[PDB]
């Protein structure tokens, strides 16, 4: 069914590559490749507030 | 109250005694006025202070983020997460409510006990040198000047010094 005029679909995937590890992509089609990725350090555990309250 | 003094045989309070919880009012020839009992007041203050800090400080919560997010196919764990939150909600609410109710009761009794004990401490000193006229007042059977009054508040009233004068006025008044 057309969503935002599209009858096709795009699935989005993610993984965390450890320092020093390699990730490999192989494709003969249908790959939305990364362009930007993100180096990050996760700290403990927070959450997501959904609110109109101003910062 | 539990001990019968506050709102009991001492019917009302004193807006005029502003320097303490419990204390004394005297009237003699040289004057009249209020004086707080500093020792019993400080002691009671120490008790209630300690009590408040206990109810507040024994709760030592850790850093947590309550919220949890579940997708449309994770309803069962979402309801489990809600059961946790609602279970905690019910417990703390019940326990805080009852806690406050129980300690408020214990607190009022405590004041009530303290007044009674003060009254009893004076009665034990005065003995037969004064008349218990109810409402927490003692009417002395002898002249009590400012020095005398203070000895009573300080706990060093000299029963034998005035016992004779009192005995005269006591058997005179009792015809």
């Amino acid at each position: 069914p057309k969503v935002r005029d599209q009858e096709g679909r795009m699935n989005y995937y993610w993984t965390l590559v450890e320092p020093g590890d390699k990730i490999t992509f192989e494709a003969t089609g249908n790959l939305v490749v990364p362009r930007y990725a993100f180096a990050m350090e996760r700290n403990a555990g927070s959450g997501i507030i959904i609110s109109d309250t101003p910062v | 109250g539990l001990f019968g003094a506050i709102a009991g045989f001492i019917e009302g309070g004193w807006t005029g005694m502003v320097d303490g919880w419990y204390g004394y009012h005297h009237q003699n020839e040289q004057g009249s006025g209020y004086a707080a009992d500093l020792k019993s007041t400080q002691n009671a203050i120490d008790g209630i202070t300690n009590k408040v800090n206990s109810v507040i400080e024994k709760m030592n919560t850790q850093f947590t983020a309550v919220g949890k997010e579940f997708n449309h196919l994770e309803k069962r764990i979402e309801n489990l997460n809600k059961k946790v939150d609602d279970g905690f909600l019910d417990i703390w609410t019940y326990n805080a409510e009852l806690l406050v109710l129980l300690e408020n009761e214990r607190t009022l009794d405590y004041h009530d006990s303290n007044v009674k004990n003060l009254y009893e401490k004076v009665r034990s000193q005065l003995k037969n040198n004064a008349k218990e006229i109810g409402n927490g007042c003692f009417e002395f059977y002898h002249k009590c000047d400012n020095t005398c009054m203070e000895s009573v508040k300080n706990g060093t009233y000299d029963y034998p010094k005035y016992s004779e004068e009192a005995k005269l006025n006591r058997e005179e008044i009792d015809s």
